[PDB]
């Protein structure tokens, strides 16, 4: 029994790195470069990403933390600390007789009891009014950021969140990552950011000749199968001589005539094209009562695949009679600013609005981007479950007390690991007290003696002074799903690290 | 020296911020105006040249 | 550096390290015993005989330690040995458990004053709650089986094979003198060793018993006053050699006649002064035994320092190893001296009991001299356990059934008073779980399941783990009807001495320097 010890040693070594980086009064780490550089930062994720280890358990924990940060976005630091504490309090004390069997059942029972206690303590909330949501967002975002234009940004983010939801059918699916981006354009007053349809068009449309103005037509986008290819599936035609180049014009004319005879009744406009631009064929194409655009990047592809819904397949002609393009859509090339902008309004797949902000340099861009990101993340974490829990260090004490009471009432045989895993939940209050700068023994004793009278479970420790205060007068609340996900991830990591036998090599 | 004696950096930072605020208030209250002319600029340039060359 | 001269490793860091590891290593070489088990250890010192012992008293009396932390416990051990009969390993185990449980509290970050106060409070609570688990009591001490059961229970801790005959013999020897009521002495019972048959042929006899032969006559009179001497038959006339072969017969005959006349005058003066018998402690001679047979004077043969020391400390005489015939100044109180034939050996019997201060001497016999030591140890332990100086012993169900109850009571009491005094109370309560663990680990099975079973049945306080195979895993037995009880005052004194030793150890803990020459 030496592999588990070597695994928990590396686990505790990894966990004892970013332990003093929690709370408003956190420390700052510094990393030196081998060439002669030094960078100081207080971000645990940056230190975890810039680290290089060699143990498989450390890499697995890093991957788990990265997955937890990418899936949720809040609560990717205390998981490793809790896992290391549970390991050091369980395996480093209850493995002298070598019995790795009842520990898994004890962990499962403790997880079930913690889930039941956290579910039987939540309070309901209403989502009718908007002032309470804004107040909750402002209270949860007051961490380490500027305070000057946070109200307007949070209001715009809440409006975008309430407007981007449309995929409801019983499962409540919310997607804002690949469904709402950010646009930037300098010039003008900074007090005009709002929401708009948002079309990724800058300098892609090129009209050498002056034609008619676009008012409110019916644009029906097709596919991208008109480049430097050899045809459909045979090599009968190849772009090699000028005769083939001038026959390509007649071929495209015949193709557009076949398309018009097939399924052209709303008169589309521009079409997606990757290759194909000249000074003679483009004139004939424009004269053929059709237009074509080029210069398409990944952003335009994502926009036409999300908002419009354009797919990629080997089928340019003969499509569905009612595929895309259903509704009156205006496309006026406005001259506001200095670049060409399109405002495709009222078309297919609505509720896909983006933001419109006019700042200045790149600092304003970065700050509004991070503000929108954190506000949208907070709104998504809050709207996912209308249940709040008083954080700060009040629910963990009640959970530990309930677990101890259940263990004393059941009077079982495996009560020692249960008590060990129940008493290993007071790490966050101890760390907060240590970061505040006070006694970690007398304060803990007072908090333990206070959480046992009658109806007292909202008394936590202030993160700025170092005294016990009720949560009903401060205003520190956390969502419910985040704590459950954190506990489940910690339990799964402990189970995975506890079920490791021998390690060998292979192919 | 105060850390080796036994204290916390948070109290030291708070005291330093309070002292900085007090010094800023004292400098704002102790300032005085003066009519800009030719002798003042001459003396300023002379002091600058003496401190440089 | 400034005080020590590179001799000791003391300073501001050995408080929770060097001062606990020594006691832990000292107590680690003792948990192997404690209980009816066969864990004999050989002792080699200066006798050069290679003998195996089982009790920790002889083990600690031969080991030489060079540490003050280890020497601070042998004093309490000797005090407990001088106070009551048994009780030695309990104090050491309690001190070791207390130190091992206080090491964690010291490593966490707590002062020693709070721990000392909590330990004192827990000890006071235990002493207050102790007089509450009294079950059986002593009825009449004039019976036989009533004390025989207790003697058997006390002997079962040492010898496991034979324990009924020895207990019955000790009970018969103790009931033939005086009971616990009134006055009862301890140094009035002697143990003699006879090299003959086995231990299945022992007996009892009241009075003095000594293995001394007699080459004279049976003197059964009351005027035969004793007269102890050092070496009266040594050599009052030193003879040298003149030539190489032989000297003149005239001078040798004259010297022999002179020596014979001198010894005849000496024995005549020692017999006419009021002393019919004489205690000699030297060699013998042909003319000596001839005169002893023709003068009706009892002559001994076997001599031993212990015999004369006992005769001097009992009667009150003084040996006079002089050449000139002295005066009679060794008058004692003995008068009835008889001879008996036991095991084809001549033994003496002294009769001088006036219904006050009676003495007794049990007859012991074994194979070799390396087997009677354990028998004598068991006998003296049972004798010391029989003495309690009280009519009602107030026996409690020992063996570990009361330790769990005391620990549970201390745990229930500690969960009431708030403050920083609960950790020491919890540690003192958990330290009581060191007796069943050592008894279960020295048998053949584990100790966690035994503790769980003892804590899962009920809080009756009369359940303990047995010794057979059918009582190791379940460990559900009632020791009240079997006859396994312990001393009430002994456990109290042991707990008090253990608490005092722990307090003394936790107090003196700083820097150990030296002394100038
Ligand atoms: N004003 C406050 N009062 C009490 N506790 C606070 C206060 N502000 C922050 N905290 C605590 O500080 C902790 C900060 O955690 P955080 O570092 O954001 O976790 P993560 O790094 O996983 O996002 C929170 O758990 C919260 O309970
Ligand atoms: N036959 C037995 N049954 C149950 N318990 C026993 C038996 N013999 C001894 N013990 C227990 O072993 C412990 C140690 O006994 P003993 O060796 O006489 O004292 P010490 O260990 O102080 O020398 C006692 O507390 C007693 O309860």
């Amino acid at each position: 029994r030496k592999v588990q010890s070597g695994n928990i040693n590396a686990a505790k070594t990894i966990a004892d790195i970013i332990r003093t980086c929690l709370g408003p009064k956190s420390m700052m780490k510094m990393l030196l470069d081998p060439m002669g550089g030094i960078v100081m930062t207080n971000d645990g994720n940056a230190i975890l990403r810039e680290i290089q280890v060699q143990h498989p358990a450390a890499k697995s924990m890093i991957e788990i933390s990265r997955t937890q940060d990418e899936e949720v976005g809040d609560g990717t630091t205390s998981v490793i600390i809790l896992a290391g504490e549970m390991l050091s309090v369980a395996e480093h004390f209850l493995e002298q007789q070598m019995h790795p069997t009842v520990v898994i059942s004890a962990y499962r029972k403790a997880l079930d009891d913690m889930i039941s206690t956290l579910k039987k303590i939540s309070i309901p909330v209403d989502i009718s009014d908007s002032d309470m949501m804004l107040n909750i967002i402002n209270s949860s975002i007051t961490t380490k950021a500027i305070s000057r234009w946070s109200s307007l940004a949070c209001n715009i983010a809440l409006d975008a969140v309430k407007m981007v939801q449309f995929e409801e059918n019983g499962r409540k699916e919310i997607d804002i990552k690949k469904y709402a981006r950010v646009e930037k354009i300098p010039g003008g007053i900074i007090e005009d950011s709002c929401v708009l349809r948002g079309v990724m068009i800058n300098k892609d449309v090129t009209h050498p000749r002056m034609r008619r103005y676009i008012k409110n037509p019916r644009i029906v986008l097709l596919d991208s199968s008109l480049e430097y290819k050899k045809g459909e599936s045979q090599t009968d035609i190849e772009i090699t001589r000028e005769e083939d180049f001038t026959r390509i014009l007649q071929m495209e004319e015949e193709y557009i005539q076949q398309l018009c005879e097939d399924i052209i009744q709303l008169k589309p406009d521009v079409v997606i094209t990757e290759k194909g631009i000249s000074d003679l064929a483009q004139h004939y194409l424009m004269r053929a009562n059709i237009t074509a655009i080029r210069r398409v990047r990944k952003t335009d592809n994502n926009r036409i695949a999300r908002a419009c819904g354009a797919r990629i397949v080997s089928r340019p002609e003969e499509l569905r009679e009612d595929d895309v393009g259903t509704g009156a859509g205006l496309l006026e090339i406005k001259k506001i600013g200095d670049e060409y902008f399109t405002f495709i309004t009222d078309c297919k797949d609505p509720k896909a609005c983006t933001i419109l902000l006019r700042g200045a340099s790149k600092e304003i861009l970065s700050e509004v981007e991070r503000n929108l990101q954190d506000a949208m993340q907070v709104c998504r974490n809050v709207l996912l479950d209308p249940q709040l829990v008083p954080g700060g260090g009040a629910s963990e004490m009640a959970v530990a007390h309930a677990l101890t009471e259940k263990s004393k009432a059941m009077t079982g045989v495996e009560q020692w690991p249960y008590r060990a895993v129940a008493q290993a939940l007071e790490v966050i209050p101890r760390t907060l007290i240590q970061n505040c700068g006070a006694s970690t023994i007398r304060l803990l004793t007072s908090l333990r003696a206070k959480h046992t009278q009658e109806n007292c479970e909202t008394w936590g420790v202030n993160g700025e002074t170092g005294t016990l205060v009720d949560m009903k007068e401060l205003g520190i609340w956390e969502p419910l799903a985040v704590k459950l996900q954190t506990y489940k991830t910690a339990v799964e990591t402990a189970v995975l690290l506890l079920r490791i036998d021998d390690i060998v090599s292979g192919h | 020296l105060y850390i080796s004696e036994g204290l916390h950096p948070r109290i030291i930072t708070e005291g330093f911020e309070a002292a900085k605020e007090k010094a800023l208030q004292f400098l704002e209250e102790v300032k005085v105006s003066r009519e800009m002319d030719r002798e003042t600029l001459i003396d300023v340039a002379r002091t600058s040249l003496r401190t440089k060359v | 550096m400034l005080k020590e001269g590179a001799k000791h490793f003391s300073g501001l860091e050995e408080a929770v390290y060097r001062n606990i590891q020594a006691c832990k290593e000292l107590a680690q070489t003792t948990r192997t015993a404690y209980g009816p088990n066969g864990m004999n250890k050989m002792v080699i010192n200066h006798l050069e005989k290679l003998f195996v012992t089982n009790d920790a008293a002889t083990i600690l009396r031969e080991l030489e330690v060079q540490h003050p932390a280890a020497k601070m416990i042998v004093m309490a051990s000797h005090m407990q040995e001088q106070e009551v009969g048994d009780g030695t390993n309990f104090v050491l185990v309690f001190a070791g458990a207390l130190l091992e449980l206080a090491e964690e509290l010291l490593r966490i970050g707590l002062s020693v004053s709070e721990v000392i106060e909590g330990y004192e409070i827990a000890c006071r609570k235990a002493h207050e709650i102790l007089p509450n688990l009294v079950c059986c009591s002593a009825k009449n001490l004039r019976d036989i089986d009533e004390v025989s059961s207790l003697l058997r229970t006390s002997i079962m801790s040492k010898q496991y094979g034979n324990e009924v005959f020895l207990a019955k013999l000790i009970a018969q020897a103790c009931v033939s003198i005086f009971p616990d009521s009134g006055h009862f002495n301890v140094d009035n019972i002697r143990v003699c060793k006879i090299l003959g048959s086995g231990i299945s042929s022992s007996s009892v006899l009241h009075g003095m018993v000594f293995k001394k032969e007699t080459e004279g006559d049976v003197t059964s009179v009351k005027d035969a006053k004793i007269a102890v001497y050092s070496c009266p038959f040594d050599g009052m006339i030193t003879e040298t050699k003149g030539t190489v072969l032989i000297k003149t017969a005239e001078e040798l005959m004259n010297f022999s006649k002179g020596e014979e006349n001198l010894m005849d005058a000496q024995v005549k003066a020692i017999a006419d002064t009021g002393a019919n018998v004489v205690v000699t402690g030297g060699k013998v001679a042909d003319m000596a035994l001839h005169y002893a047979n023709k003068y009706n004077i009892m002559l001994v043969r076997l001599n031993s320092k212990w015999d004369l020391r006992r005769l001097c400390k009992t009667v009150g005489a003084t040996a006079l190893p002089r050449l000139t015939p002295p005066v009679l100044e060794e008058m004692g109180h003995c008068d009835s001296v008889y001879l008996s034939e036991v095991g084809d050996t001549q033994v003496v019997v002294f009769k001088h009991e006036k219904e006050d201060g009676a003495i007794s001497t049990i007859v012991l016999r074994g194979s070799t001299d390396n087997l009677m030591d354990d028998i004598e140890r068991a006998v003296d332990d049972g004798v010391n356990t029989f003495k309690v100086l009280t009519r009602d012993k107030r026996l409690v169900p020992g063996g570990g059934a009361t330790e769990i109850e005391l620990a549970k009571q201390i745990t229930s009491y500690g969960e009431t008073c708030p403050g920083l005094e609960q950790y020491a109370i919890k540690k003192f309560a958990e330290a009581f779980e060191a007796i069943p663990r050592a008894l279960a680990e020295n048998s053949g099975v584990k100790a966690n399941e035994v503790i769980s079973k003892l804590y899962a049945v009920h809080q009756e306080g009369n359940k303990n783990v047995g010794l057979d195979i059918e009582a190791e895993v379940p460990a559900v037995k009632d020791m009240l009807e079997a006859g396994i009880l312990d001393t009430y005052l002994g456990k109290y004194w042991a707990i008090k001495l253990a608490t005092n030793a722990a307090v003394t150890v936790l107090r003196v803990d700083q820097i150990i320097m030296a002394k100038p020459a």
